[PDB]
């Protein structure tokens, strides 16, 4: 059972010694704070140091008995990226990786005349998903994004 | 409140229709029924429910996954337990399907995997490398090294990419390592002869019959025996070759390196 500090300045704990994922405390921040975890920034408290990448947790902190600091970067300069549509067509796009996924299909289906919902976007072999923000995605200035028809069958 | 609290540990993150949708279909698919085709089971035929069909019996050959959404893992236990309903129907709610109405199977099955995790390891490697900007390695681990949207066979996965950088310049990616349990690769429909003289190098696969443009059918496949079992929603047939459309393929695990 954890806690993670903010500028507000307030605080609040992860319920939570178990799961585990940086990711789901990430989540876990993501759905106890409505923030995208693509902005959060962590840094254990208070030795600055932000954290690797590969399983829950220490390394560097563990247990109910220590904290972390949180700051989000809140960061949506537009972007230029690429969707590249059923035929082959890449059309450019102005975008924030803060919009959502349906968002971005909004503009598509503004550009192809396709309704929203009669298809479905990838990026780099990866399912896009609604509801998800851009910056999920890593996208890039200049990233191809995919475009595949929603099939009946 | 409380309450509110514990549906979003329950569903996660869900948008205010959800529940009433889930609720609606978890009535309205309570007659389906899961039938035993050579020791299988296969969805029935109802109301449209074939991109179901071979969603379902695709995600009960991937060993290892579970669900990171609590309700969707008890739903999913309850499946393999032999109470298929609220799966179908929690699947049918995130994928934003109607009853009775046609859908995508592979757009269905990637939504849902989207949501799992994978019990065991596995990795890719990707080199990245713009002319300009140089070389990066990118290392991806868990289910989604076991996942690719794009391309339907192997080689096509291991071939080098082409696009464009950061900097406006060509930039190239290629896969360099690859350790799975198992491999699932989608694309559009596409033709191919399927032939079982020589065992194919994938262990199953999902087909479409008909014109994409208009409302289709789908098939789930599987290789045993020496031959293609066809599971066409809940009744199952047998044959040595098949032309036919495939859309998602499914390989054994992977162990793959480049020098
Ligand atoms: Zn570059």
């Amino acid at each position: 059972d954890l806690t993670v500090k903010m500028l507000a300045g307030n605080e609040f704990q992860v319920s939570l010694s178990s799961s585990m994922s940086v990711s789901e405390l990430k989540a876990q921040i993501t759905q106890k704070i409505g923030v995208h975890a693509f902005q959060q920034r962590l840094a254990v408290h208070p030795s600055g140091v932000a954290l690797q990448d590969r399983v829950p947790l220490a390394s560097q902190g563990l247990g109910p008995g220590s904290t972390v600091l949180l700051v989000v970067d809140k960061s949506d300069e537009p972007l230029s990226i690429l969707v590249r549509n059923n035929k082959g067509r890449s059309s450019t796009y102005e975008v924030r990786l803060t919009q959502t996924v349906a968002h971005l299909k909004q503009q598509v289906s503004g550009l192809e005349g396709v309704q929203d919902d009669l298809f479905w976007l990838t990026f780099e072999g990866k399912p896009l998903e609604d509801q998800l923000p851009l910056g999920e995605y890593g996208l890039k200035p200049l990233s191809t994004v995919f475009m595949n028809l929603r099939l009946r069958g | 409140n409380d309450e509110t609290k514990a549906l979003k540990e329950l569903y996660g993150p869900v948008d205010p229709t959800f529940l009433h949708r889930f609720y609606s279909l978890k009535a309205a698919v309570h007659g389906w029924k899961m039938v035993v085709c050579d020791k299988v089971r296969s969805l029935k035929l109802s109301d449209n429910n074939c991109y179901l069909n071979a969603v379902i019996m695709t995600l009960d050959l991937l060993k290892d996954i579970k669900f990171v959404i609590p309700a969707l893992q008890h739903a999913f236990m309850k499946h393999k337990g032999g109470d298929s309903t609220d799966f179908i129907a929690l699947i049918m709610a995130y994928g934003n399907c109607t009853f009775g109405a046609p859908d995508d199977a592979s757009r269905l099955l990637h939504t849902v995997l989207a949501k799992a995790e994978l019990c065991c390891s596995a990795r890719m490697v990707w080199r990245e490398w713009c002319n300009v900007c140089g070389i990066k390695d990118v290392v991806l681990q868990g289910l989604k090294a076991c996942c690719y949207v794009g391309v339907q066979t192997v080689e096509d996965l291991r071939a080098r990419m082409t696009y464009v950088c950061q900097c406006g310049g060509e930039r190239h990616r290629q896969l360099v390592e690859h350790t799975t349990p198992w491999l699932l690769l989608s694309g559009t429909p596409n033709e191919k002869l399927v032939t079982t003289s020589t065992a194919p190098d994938f262990v199953a696969f999902n087909v479409f019959q008909g014109i994409e443009t208009a409302v289709g059918h789908y098939v789930h496949a599987r290789l045993k025996g020496g031959l293609i079992l066809k599971f066409d929603s809940g009744t199952v047939s047998k044959t040595s070759d098949w032309k036919c459309k495939v859309t998602d393929v499914l390989f054994p695990g992977q162990k793959y390196s480049s020098d």
